[PDB]
């Protein structure tokens, strides 16, 4: 079975680079220089480093030739053991379904548990359910 | 090919019986490629909200499904290569999965994460 590498990148950029090595992929498949490169796992929780799978190192190490991003993490190639090869995928417990409890980080209500009621389609704006904490207009000027 | 891989990182939604990762434009022009003539997805918007939800997380670079664990672990060989997912959350509802199984299309959940 193939075996998964580990290449360190910068924080933040994750899904940028899947992409860029997606398109470095298709444009040079049909060429003399393609890549052995199998897949590459590039999960939401985890930010700062990103995964990819392949037999040898040396794959790896002549696939990731020219790009700017994986610059850093060239010079040093991690093997992580078989027993790791299942517990990259796990997700705990997307994270958008109506009639659930969630948090807010700006606002007033800063801290605080509420609840979804109606999302929209438009990936734009969403509902929300809370107790009101002003004053009503008693106290302030 | 150029016309599977996501066009703008923005405005992205999964499918939930092969896991196809794209771009809402391809989806509207283009839509589910390893699955059409059992979805008749092409062609229209509401039926890309009806059976796509953009609740998902995780993505992989698939290439080679013919040789490779994790498609094996995620039954996506019998796919064309694209950028999948491993975790989406959803289920249709109770008026297009019951076609599914009379024309031969075996319905399973993609949702491999945990609850709780
Ligand atoms: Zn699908």
């Amino acid at each position: 079975d193939p075996n998964l590498w580990t290449v360190k990148c910068k924080i933040g950029e994750e899904r940028a680079t899947a992409i860029s090595l997606m398109r470095k992929f298709i444009a040079y498949q049909f060429t003399d220089t393609p890549l052995q490169i199998k897949s590459v796992v590039a999960p939401e929780h985890v930010k700062g480093y990103i995964y990819v799978e392949a037999y040898k190192q040396t794959h790896v190490k002549q696939a990731i030739e020219g790009v700017g991003n994986l610059r850093l993490g060239y010079w040093n190639q991690q093997m992580v053991p078989i027993k790791e090869m299942t517990d990259v995928l796990k997700v705990v417990k997307a994270n958008l379904k109506p009639k659930s409890w969630v948090r807010l980080k700006r606002g007033i209500y800063k801290d605080d548990i509420a609840q979804v009621d109606y999302v929209e389609p438009s990936q734009n704006t969403i509902s929300l359910k809370m107790i009101p904490r002003i004053d009503y207009d008693r106290i302030k000027a | 090919a150029l016309e599977t891989v996501p066009k703008d990182l923005r405005h992205l939604r999964a499918c939930l019986l092969c896991s196809l990762v794209k771009t809402i434009d391809q989806f509207e022009y283009d839509g589910c490629d390893n699955c059409d003539a059992y979805l008749q997805m092409k062609g229209n918007r509401e039926m890309v909200y009806d059976c796509t939800s953009s609740s998902f997380d995780g993505i992989i670079a698939m290439m080679s499904p013919e040789d490779s664990w994790v498609s094996k672990w995620q039954r996506v060989s019998n796919f064309k290569p694209g950028v999948y997912a491993v975790s989406v959350t959803g289920r249709l509802p109770q008026g297009i999965v019951r076609e599914l199984k009379s024309r031969g299309v075996a319905y399973k959940s993609r949702d491999t994460a945990i609850k709780t």
